């Protein structure tokens, strides 16, 4: 794995 | 003796769910076709010299198709499937366990190109801990066995390793490497788009009017139906032909459907009315603050049905349509706490008296103040500072912060829902005859439609999208697109 | 080798518990009919392709009917049925929770058309959690071998799996979950209407007296019996029985029913267990406060009957009538609270001295302080914050908010008793004279009915409702409708 | 295996415990003579349409005579009579609890009449809760097991589940509502009329002086005993039958 | 039963020491294993007591499975192969049994290699119950026949386990398993060498050299094993004929990376017009504020596309590195509070977007008030500070403390909040570009960042050939000693 | 609460 | 949430 | 934490 860095979810 | 017996079935009976039958989750049986197309086909990927991936894991939340997915694959695929369960290697002795699993892939090995399939593999995919727990060894012999028969010396090839479950942060990394589980494949609750076509799979066993096209209705019932999942649908379709059956109908009207959502997400509707009319009066002047906060506050949610019989644990009800968003902004969050009060606020101008039914209202305004304050960051004084909420299941053991700061987050919840709290009291103020309309027309139909709100209180005066038209204008695709790519067209 | 079997039992007995026998909870009968239904008649919901539900959950209070609804569908459902308990799948190895579940269903779909049901679900369906002690471990072991065998690969048709809990919220999500447990059915505590019919489930074997009618004798217990459950009124019924065999009565009489209510709230009645003269005297003084201040408020319940001989726990007993209502106010609970604290201010008017038979009494105005500041909304300081407060039998680990919070609420707490404990000082003031007047009589006759309370007092200056017609009017139904739909109509 | 039979031994012999012996709880013993006034005369009752009730809870402080009040209870209907302790169930391992009260219950029934005496039933009685402490999960399943076997399916009649403590506050609703146990009797200490009594009971056996007299000694020695449990009572009058050894 | 399930491979495996290729400092002490086996004479010459094995450890994905094939294919000698958990059985009495039979079998094929994988599953801490009992006489067995081969000349067992913590002592001493050979994962030298033995049974595009690549590749994937290294190989060729395409280009290969660490890209998702505008100014402020610090990482690939868990993504080029500056950290995080500052300069409203950057800005300024010495007001001072999802038992500080630790985290976070919000609105009109890009094209690369920003003003690195000027050697050297000259 | 006292 | 309401005592 | 015991049979 690596940086991904994601804009998550919120639901 | 003969307990080393992997009790895993070679399936053999001919399962009639095909790949049509698993729908939403568009990108995730793509790559367990790719399962089943390089088995078929192995001529289109070893010109390029691809060899057969390991395995797949198939995690995601409970009640979306990683089973289904799976059982699309041994109707379809025509190698020999075989399953077993997680939870099946572990039994009452020290051999077994490790002496199961080597007979699992004994058993895979007679079978050659054959797909296996373990469902919950946290069972005895559990992450490896220390000198410990007497009952934690027999686990990390289990694992260590599972391990070397997937990755080392004597590791056939044509055995695709398929396995589901829901919670993979507990497993080993040592089982999350690329040539145990080559890939990880997260079926997540689907979209609108999504929840469309499971509709058109399981609407199409019922029987509908003569009017109610099976194709049209499914985009209705996504609209309907927001936020659930892969089996959340398959009740709805389910249901509401037993209640089109209850009361002994020739075809299932769409009447039926919206009763059997109500019935998942509110509960049990009951028929005789016990309530006093002057207590009858009091969740009336209830249910219609949460109708009108919602009906004139910007980014709260559509209004479906506002309905004083009692249903469930509560006195009243009023099933919203949840915006299916994946970003709720500041002021979004405010009006729904600035809905979720309106009803006590409601209550507060016509009485003069609060009661305790708004109970459950208080902690979810509780709930949606601390999260914005501690888990997000929306409060400028505590800071740009996210921690980790303990849930309701969870148990406040120590506090991971200090009191001084706890003392500063504590004033500043009581501020922002006392700043949601004026502006309620100062919406359902001045709209206090249209409050006065919607509940005393509770007092006789005892529910509401949505239309019976735009024939009292007249068009809702915001930006309001309810169908499935105007809920997918921005993909500009209409549906769930199932095309196929040119590798994958023997489906 | 040994252990491992599922000790099932495919009970043989014919259960003689019908439908019928359940009352107060149609809407939960109704969806579990629906089951039955499908075993007997499949043609009429397979003509709309309704599938059968896999199974269903029922949670509510402790003694609401939810073994005897099971018992029910045992009754008239024409199918072999098998019971377990929730706690009969672990036995102190590794990997026996796991062996006993499969060999459950092993025994379950080998009748085709069987119904099961686990009884106190929560021993196995306790929620999976992280990284945590090897208790844990054998536990998450026997629920993903449930799910599995609930919903997979080795899942066939018609087999309902009924199940029953107390407490839902402990329960896993992966459990409770459409294709799991379809139906989630809660089946509260009865109302009026319930009670009623509950009691002419329960006066059926009796043998009353031939001036009494089992139709209105029903409603009158109905109204006399609030807040019981449905095992209180089985209760009341059998202890009427019991009362009337010790005094060799050839019929039971309704004097009988009303010495079985007061056996159950308040104990037993110790007559022989004496106080000396300046302790009667102090004792007659504290119930007298219950009486006078529980008579002149308005919001307090209506009082039955004021005791001063030793009824279990206690010198003294009073017995009350609780209003039957779901939305308490502000008023009512602090009048609720003044006639608590009724007690201690009548013995410290007359003597100066202060006991400490007053304890319980302070138990009961404490907690409902919290319960107004801490949970429901009912403070300004504090704010309309809701918080889970503690049970007695809760060990509680730490408060969800600061200290200066519980700094803040323990000052209003005080603020608030006090603002109690000075409203009725100024009442048994005021009525003086009346307190005097009902202990007097109270250490002449040890106890007083209500109507020789009305001998001193008069008539009570407020509005009291006290019949079951009286309870019922405003709705207009006056009984309780078993009305069953037209495709149910077999029963 | 050894560890998982519930090792609860049967008192099948005649009890020679009675009502005669158990002095102080007057209020108390009508409450309790109603389950063996069931096993007698069974007509009475079912003419009126009357059912037993399935069991009595004991409460109140130690030693005030809660096994003795028990013992009196199988002594006069000639059944079998069952003690278990409350802590009998705790085994460390994981799912013995359980499977002890199947085994419990299982030996109540095999001896079909039988009175069930469950001492210090608050150990596996505890209210359940949230994920409080590990090991405390145990107790909520010894608990859930008992809850079945008492009412539910498996269910039988003709059984007396008694059970004394001393902290019924902490004891599960579950437990405490009417169709596990349908009497809640409160025996608490004795008062100088309760042990007065408690003292004629004892003196009987003893050999007294010729000017003592037993209607005025148990009088006399009820006041120079003030606030003494039962127990302590019938130590009061073997000390002494000691100290005369 | 007492069967020793272990199998006298002699088979012709495809696995030669040229496809181990990166362990090299790891590889030529399993050749002196077989110079072992080979010539007993130059290793008594010194009076040197020839040792009996060694354990290789690491991580998982690494090589120390692969090693061990290796060893059967390249050394003539036969090779005999069990795991670790092949020995416990039901029966008391088989698992100090079997180890009679494996190490019986070792003697039938005299000079032999024999790798226990795995070996965790015996070697663990001692002890009490039964179950305990028994792996602690089947480790004694392992022990006494270890120490058992003075009467045969050459008998060498090799071992395999990523957990060498858990090991006991007893098997550490001297004439027992003496030295532990360390695989670990590798650097971009090594990796690249990874990268051609899975480069080589591809057919790539004719535009390609499978050395020029390699070298590309291993720029582009740092800190991976050498499991995720021929993942990438095999993925790229799967994302090929998925298109029925004729040959793998390097396209192929860029999304075979961006598949392992991404997720899933899945088109299927529907976001109203306003929520990709949102994520869009979202992620190009974290683009822009990475391309604009000079400690941060290089950005390395930007999208907008949903991958699992996530509405987006920036792949980034994380510096492999040992040492952490105080600045170093501060420009990671006015990096990961980039993306919300950049909603609030073009909206002016917050969004619930952003959790998992305010995370990592908690608990890396946590990490660094308490357990570094990065404050002057708290101290030199370090205190094991608990991780997330375990409990959180008693602080070992004051309150007074934890006041002052609050307060400064504060203080620190909003240093790193000023100096982002100074940056991006500066830089407004070029966070405007970045964005606008992501908002037609979807995916963008650093390429498609040169053509949009120029170059980044700062000393980068990023070039295989510019990551390996440090040394000076230029590519990574496979060579022999001279005392190894039978391979 | 149906039932007030006052406890010994 | 997808519905609020009014609870119980 | 409550044991659960991985019995190791005898001959
Ligand atoms: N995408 C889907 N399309 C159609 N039906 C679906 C879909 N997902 C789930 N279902 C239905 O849901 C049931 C199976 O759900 P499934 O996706 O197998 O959940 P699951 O997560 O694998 N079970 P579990 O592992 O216990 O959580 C069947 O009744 C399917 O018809
Ligand atoms: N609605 C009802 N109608 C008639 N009798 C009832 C009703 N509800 C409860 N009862 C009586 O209560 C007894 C106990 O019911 P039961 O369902 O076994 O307890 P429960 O409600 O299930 N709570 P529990 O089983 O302990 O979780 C039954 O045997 C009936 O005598
Ligand atoms: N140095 C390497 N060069 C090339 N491929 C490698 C290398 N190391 C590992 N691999 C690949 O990884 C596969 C198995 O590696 P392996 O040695 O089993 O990892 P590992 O370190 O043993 N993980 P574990 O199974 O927990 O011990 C091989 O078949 C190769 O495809
Ligand atoms: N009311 C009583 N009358 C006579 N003896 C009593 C009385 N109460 C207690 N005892 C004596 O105390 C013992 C009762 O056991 P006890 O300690 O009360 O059991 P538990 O601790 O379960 O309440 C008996 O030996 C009995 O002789
Ligand atoms: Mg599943
Ligand atoms: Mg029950
Ligand atoms: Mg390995
Ligand atoms: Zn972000
Ligand atoms: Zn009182
Ligand atoms: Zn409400």
């Amino acid at each position: 794995a690596a940086a991904a860095a994601a804009a998550a979810a919120a639901a | 003796f003969s307990v080393g017996e992997t009790t895993a079935k070679v399936l053999k009976d001919e399962i009639d769910v095909k790949f049509k039958d698993v729908a939403g989750c568009e990108e995730a049986k793509l790559e367990i076709m790719e399962f089943v197309n390089f088995l078929k086909n192995p001529k289109q990927y070893q010109d390029l010299g691809a060899k057969i991936p390991k395995g797949a894991i198939l995690t995601g939340p409970p009640g979306t198709g990683k089973t289904l997915l799976a059982k699309a694959t041994a109707g379809e695929a025509n190698v020999p499937f075989i399953t077993v369960s997680g939870s099946e290697f572990l039994e009452m002795f020290v051999g077994v366990g490790p002496a199961r699993v080597r007979d699992l892939f004994a058993l895979a090995r007679k079978n050659a190109p054959c797909i296996l399939f373990i469902d919950q593999i946290d069972a005895v995919g559990r992450k490896r801990g220390r000198g410990n727990f007497g009952g934690q060894s027999e686990q990390e012999n289990t694992l260590n066995q599972l391990l070397v028969e997937m990755d080392g010396f004597n590791t056939t090839t044509n055995v695709v390793i398929l396995a589901g479950t829901n919670r993979p942060d507990i497993l080993d990394p040592a089982l999350l490497r690329p040539g145990r589980f080559d890939r990880q494949i997260f079926i997540g609750p689907p979209d609108i788009k999504g929840r469309a076509s499971i509709f058109k799979v399981h609407l199409r066993p019922l029987k509908l009017d003569s009017t109610l096209e099976k194709d049209k209705l499914a985009r209705k019932l996504a609209s309907l139906t927001p936020g659930f999942s892969g089996a959340d649908v398959a009740n709805v379709c389910n249901e509401a032909a037993l209640i089109a059956a209850r009361h002994l109908s020739d075809s299932i009207n769409q009447k039926h459907f919206e009763q059997a959502i109500e019935r998942v997400i509110g509960g049990l509707e009951k028929k005789t009315q016990v309530l006093q009319p002057e207590e009858k009066k009091t969740v009336a002047y209830h249910q219609a603050g949460h109708a009108v906060a919602g009906w004139y506050l910007e980014h709260a949610d559509p209004l479906l049905k506002v309905s004083i019989i009692p249903r469930g644990k509560g006195l009243g009800y009023a099933q919203y349509l949840p915006k299916e968003q994946y970003l709720y902004t500041k002021e979004q969050l405010l009006d729904r706490m600035c809905m979720t009060l309106g009803g006590r606020v409601s209550e507060e101008i016509f009485f003069g008296r609060i009661t305790t039914g708004a109970q459950d209202d208080l902690r979810k305004v509780t709930q949606s103040a601390y999260a914005q304050i501690v888990q997000f960051g929306m409060n400028e004084k505590v800071g740009q500072i996210s921690f980790d909420l303990p849930r309701q299941g969870d148990m406040v053991l120590e506090k991971p912060y200090s009191e001084a700061t706890a003392r500063l987050i504590d004033d500043e919840v009581r501020i922002l829902i006392n700043d949601a709290y004026k502006r309620t009291v100062a919406l359902l103020t001045e709209k206090k005859a249209d409050v006065e309309k919607v509940a005393l027309l509770l007092l006789e139909k005892e529910v509401l439609d949505k239309n019976d709100m735009v024939e009292l209180l007249g068009p809702r005066p915001f930006a309001e999208k309810s169908t499935y038209e105007e809920f997918v204008e921005g993909t500009g695709s209409l549906d769930e697109d199932t095309s196929l790519p040119e590798g994958l067209k023997d489906w």
